[PDB]
């Protein structure tokens, strides 16, 4: 129940539970798959 | 013609048979059994050397005399030695087991004694200096030998009074655990299945020990006339569902 | 439910009270196998001997001591009490600890009241109104030194700040490494030949730490802070024989040399009444 | 705003109230439970497994001993042992049983009292155990014990007897802590017939005691034991 | 509801005014039987004379006294009120008293308000705040000894802590060991030839105790404690005689000597108006 | 967190108020209730029994 | 609405009703009719 | 209601109404019947 | 006027609780969100990119 | 959830373990790629790691 008007005024916000470290982990252009040889 | 009194223990390439039991104690009902995934934190595949190590050791055996006082062994610390139990137990980094304990005592119809045959999860010992000594790790890895609490109180092992338990308890109140008693007119062995039990789904074997099995006389040992006024007690244990993991080098404990 | 059904006179080749106590069990005899009885009901549930309501109600597990004064030229604040700590532990004050050691792991959520209240023992004008900050500090995160250094800016270490004179409450979750706490335990830390034996090593939880936020006034003030600890949502395995001797040490089963009888002895025969 | 209005008892802090209250750590997640045999649900559960009761109290320092009750070769119509039944204290105060009950206010059920012999196999003896319900004395004499709940017990292979020490009583409950008014009886044993050792036989023979609580028992209204207590913190 | 019907003239054979009191009966008469009434309506149920509501009120039962002051050098904590405790008991105060003894057996849920105050008799700077903790103190427990015991830990044993000023309250179930309290008991606990009579052996319910928590400021407070108990959930049985003598003892029926008549004289005849 | 203002009132303690309080004694079995005959429920039961007044107080 | 648990810490308790002096006021053995003679 | 959103905030947990003493009083491997013999 | 009981820890400020505040600036629009590469949502989500260690220590 | 599968003995032409960090990749490797691993669950969610949580008190 929010007891006031303004959303700034709500508690915290909830678990992303988003998660996806690929932006940072692998970046690169051509997609590497894990097992083939890195550099062909 | 099947008795309570008659029974056979067959563990990999050994065999018991006792023909004067008095049933067998399964610790809290439950009976060894392997590590479940759903309970597994390592992700380590575990070994599981199955009839090597879960066969009977015979440990040294005790003279109950009418002074004895009682013993105490600690697991898996007893069997540190026993054939390739032992070796994978300095090998591996954790392992996990159970155990079928047996201790025998046989005597005559004219004898009397009564001994309590009991296993304690988490004996942590008291030191006889009080205060905050602690124990030093070899007193409580005493191996084979186990403890003779009628030996005497030496510097940085255990207090060694029976009445209290090695810990601040009352002897009389060791019944809440797993037990059986070996009456000479009844009895003339013990048998005790112990599951794993432990707050972590696998643990070390040399840091910590996960029970102490006990054998205190109770009704002092009474011979016959001019009898020879002593018996032996024989331990034999075999680890059960035993399960190693995380191998490499080889520990190397004090002492 | 009954308590007692009825029964009456028996001679049978049935005979439930002959056992054999070796085997370890202790049958379910009731006074029906051995008396003649009439029903009876139960009347009861032994809702009060569940451990959730065993261990569930506050007991003070902790009392401490910090004081206001003027820190000017104190070159060890830890030492003037003008913050204290506390090695967090349930083991130290022995009424609870003995309750607890009936079970050998014991898991549970923690409810912490913390009651605080001012003594001004010299010459005072008044009473001064002081804000107590206890705040937890685990193990591996900046001690704090003066009783105020940056530690107490605790900004990511949960700490609460109330006034002397009432209580703070809050609960803190099931914090063990494991599944359960062990009550005891029959190890070391590492195959040492010297590294201390028990659970201390085990249980080590990091400590709770206090101090007032007020500057100070022209008086002293001493606050004596006591932590109570209630057990809720619990799980106990293993009963063990309870606790007979007297404690010494947090953490060791260990008692006292030359302790008395704890039997008391009879005024009379074996067969005294 | 709501109107409200605060009442007595406000501010108060009740060690056994039970109600919510923030968690200092918000989103934690504690470590998984893994299976432990032996979990224990309720004191009823524990307080019904026997444990030894030392008896034979007439010592002067703890020893192993006063657990056993001595018994005489070839005495007739004797007494072998005598207690009250004030199950918070004397004999019974150490046992795991008397260790609980303590814990409480109240008690009220069956307690079950076995005794298991230890002499040779090739001995014989026949012993009588007497309860006697509130109101009479611990009896003198045989004679005056048989009149009462009584076993006369035939010492054979089965090795342990169990008695029941029914619940007789007009209040429903007793004080744990010994009281006139709620006191339970006595429990005495003597020779049925008398202890017989076979030849190359000598000496005392012991009987083993134990007690535990019926599937009947009640405890109630919790309170601290007297059996424990301190006088400075302790510290690691 | 009527509460009287109409009535008119009667001539008859049947009598309903001549009546044999000595029967035991009070026979129902109304005024209708004798004159001649009209018809009126009762507009009223006997709510505030319901057993529940005449004991549901909170009456003082208890009025004790402990101080804060400095310990150092007291011999007898008890005897210096440091601390106090109180025989819990509910004849000790007499209004509450002849109320309840108007029933012999009486079953309740108890709820109990604390009010505690300060007084300063002697020069203080100012007022200290203090923080009273009452705790119950069952038969067959440590009792305590000094006003800072292990006893106060009380991990097993509800304890209330609030602030002189202000008041504790909270409520008990029915604690009998009965089915009833007795409000008197015609017996003794057993048959010796000197053992007290009366129900004192009967409601020995163990006593309540009571402490300041704080330690000692450079004055000495007195802190008045008053506890006042409220019947709820109230089941009466078996009425008596009203009390007419005053009390002289908690729990037994005694009068006292030369005591004055209790019937107020007529100052004329038995014939004055 | 609900916004709430306390009334006039607010604290006191009135010996005849009716409320809800924590039961000191959690999960504690009171004794079973066993038939007595006798039961009063209203002081209006008992005032319709008679009783002898002194009529003759002269003494 | 009941915030607390156990049984004891709920309000008063609400009227009776229930109200029957007969037990005090006519514990005769063979009733007696008002009207017809007391003793027959 | 929870008012609060971690577990550990609610309150005591509610009887566990399980109570099974055998793993502590019967723990014997071949079950004993009451009335049989306890050694055959 | 509803009846109220507070508990322990009234007023207690907790750094670690979540809960509602009045607003002190009613009505207030904050600027509209732009996209920006690089969202970061746990900090589980960077630990799995690697970095260097000082291992060579000695110096 | 799984924290490891299971995995047993391994002599392949495809070997997950090499890899060229010049790319500026962190290529996700496991347990189970290089020993012989066994079936674990997650137990956790990462609940207390989101930044709401880590920025939020
Ligand atoms: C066994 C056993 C069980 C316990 C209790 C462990 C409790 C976990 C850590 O306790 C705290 C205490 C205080 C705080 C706190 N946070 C803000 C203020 O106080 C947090 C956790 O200790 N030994
Ligand atoms: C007759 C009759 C009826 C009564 C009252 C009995 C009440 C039961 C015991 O009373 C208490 C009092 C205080 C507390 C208490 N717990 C924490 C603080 O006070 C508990 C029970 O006394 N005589």
């Amino acid at each position: 129940i929010n007891y006031y008007k303004d959303a700034a005024s709500t508690s915290s916000a909830g678990q992303s539970l988003s998660m996806d470290p690929s932006k940072f982990t692998e970046p690169v252009k051509d997609l590497m798959l894990k097992g083939a040889p890195a550099l062909n | 013609g099947y008795s309570d009194r008659v029974q056979q223990i067959t563990l990999g390439n050994s065999t018991i048979t006792t023909q004067e039991a008095a049933n067998a104690v399964v610790c809290y009902a439950e009976w060894p059994e392997y590590l479940p995934d759903v309970d597994a934190s390592d992700v380590n595949k575990t070994s599981k050397p199955d009839t090597s190590v879960c066969r009977f050791y015979t440990l040294d055996s005790k003279t109950w005399t009418t002074g004895s006082k009682g013993w105490c062994w600690k697991l898996p610390d007893a069997l540190k030695d026993m054939g390739v139990f032992g070796q994978n137990m300095f090998f591996h980094s954790l392992g996990r087991s159970g155990y079928t304990v047996h201790v025998q005592c046989n005597a005559t119809k004219f004898h009397s004694g009564c001994l309590l045959v009991v296993v304690i999860p988490e004996h942590q010992l008291a030191s006889h200096e009080g205060g905050n000594v602690s124990v030093k790790y070899t007193f409580t890895h005493p191996g084979e030998r186990g403890i003779d609490l009628s030996s005497a109180n030496e510097v940085g092992g255990p207090v060694k009074d029976v009445l209290y338990n090695m810990n601040g308890t009352l002897l009389g109140n060791l019944l809440i655990f797993p037990h059986q008693f070996i009456n000479l007119r009844t009895n003339n062995t013990a048998t005790i299945v112990i599951p794993y039990i432990n707050s972590v789904p696998i643990d070390s074997m040399t840091r910590h020990n996960n029970v102490s099995l006990m054998v205190i006389p109770i009704a002092p040992l009474t011979v016959p006339t001019g009898a020879t006024p002593s018996l032996p007690i024989t331990v034999t244990i075999a680890p059960m569902c035993t399960e190693f993991s995380g191998i490499r080098s080889k520990s190397i404990v004090p002492q | 439910t009954v308590a007692s059904i009825s029964s009456g006179p028996k001679h049978t080749q049935k005979v439930p009270i002959l056992t054999a106590n070796e085997t370890g069990a202790t049958m379910p005899v009731l006074p029906s196998d051995s008396i003649e009885t009439r029903t009876t009901y139960m009347h009861f549930n032994g809702s009060e001997t569940d451990v959730e309501c065993f261990l569930g109600r506050a007991a003070c597990v902790h009392v401490t001591e910090i004081q206001n004064k003027d820190a000017t030229g104190i070159d060890n604040h830890r030492e003037a009490k003008l913050f204290n700590d506390w090695k967090i532990n349930l083991s130290s004050l022995v009424q609870l600890r003995k309750k607890l050691e009936l079970f050998t792991y014991v898991r549970f959520d923690s409810e912490y009241t913390i009651l605080a209240t001012a003594s001004q023992p010299d010459s005072a004008n008044y009473s001064s109104n002081l804000v107590v900050q206890a705040m937890y500090v685990p193990p591996g995160a900046p001690n704090p030194k003066e009783w105020d250094d940056y530690t107490w800016q605790s900004a990511s270490n949960p700490s609460v700040f109330f006034k002397v004179g009432d209580t703070s409450r809050f609960s803190v979750p099931y914090v063990g490494l494991a599944s359960a706490y062990n009550c005891f335990y029959d190890g070391y830390s590492h195959d040492d030949a010297e590294t201390q034996y028990g659970i201390t090593v085990l249980n080590h939880m990091g400590s709770m730490a206090f101090r007032i936020v007020n500057e100070h006034d022209e008086h002293k003030t001493l606050v004596k802070i006591r932590v109570y600890h209630r057990a809720k949502h619990v799980e106990a395995w293993i009963p063990r024989a309870p606790r007979a001797l007297p404690y010494t040490s947090i953490g060791r089963t260990n008692y006292p040399k030359n302790t008395e009888p704890v039997i008391k002895k009879r005024k009379g025969d074996i067969k005294s009444y | 705003g709501l109107p409200t209005t605060t009442l007595p008892g406000s501010g108060q802090f009740l060690t056994t109230d039970d109600r919510q209250s923030p968690s200092a750590l918000p989103n934690y997640e504690p470590t998984p439970r893994i299976h432990i045999p032996g979990k224990v649900h309720n004191l009823l559960e524990i307080i019904q497994v026997d444990t030894l009761i030392p008896m034979n109290n007439t010592h002067t320092k703890d020893e192993v001993n006063s657990y056993l009750i001595p018994l005489n070769a070839n005495r007739q119509n004797e007494q072998v042992f005598g207690t009250n039944l004030f199950i918070g204290d004397g004999v019974f105060k150490t046992t795991l049983l008397g260790e609980i009950v303590q814990y409480y206010t109240h008690w009220s059920g069956s307690l079950r009292f076995s005794l298991m012999y230890t002499g040779p196999a090739l001995s014989s003896a026949k012993l009588i155990l007497a309860y006697t319900p509130p109101g009479a004395r611990g009896p003198q004499d045989r004679r005056e014990a048989m009149l009462g709940t009584h076993v006369v017990w035939d010492i054979g292979l089965q090795s342990t007897i169990v008695m029941t020490i029914p619940w007789t009583s007009g209040v429903q409950f007793r004080y744990t802590d010994p009281d006139t008014y709620t006191s339970a009886g006595f429990l005495s044993c003597w020779y049925q017939t008398s202890l017989i050792l076979p030849p190359e036989t000598t000496g005392q023979v012991y009987l083993l005691s134990f007690i535990s609580a019926c599937p009947d028992f009640k405890l109630r209204l919790m309170k601290d034991t007297q059996t424990i207590s301190q006088t400075v913190a302790l510290t690691e």
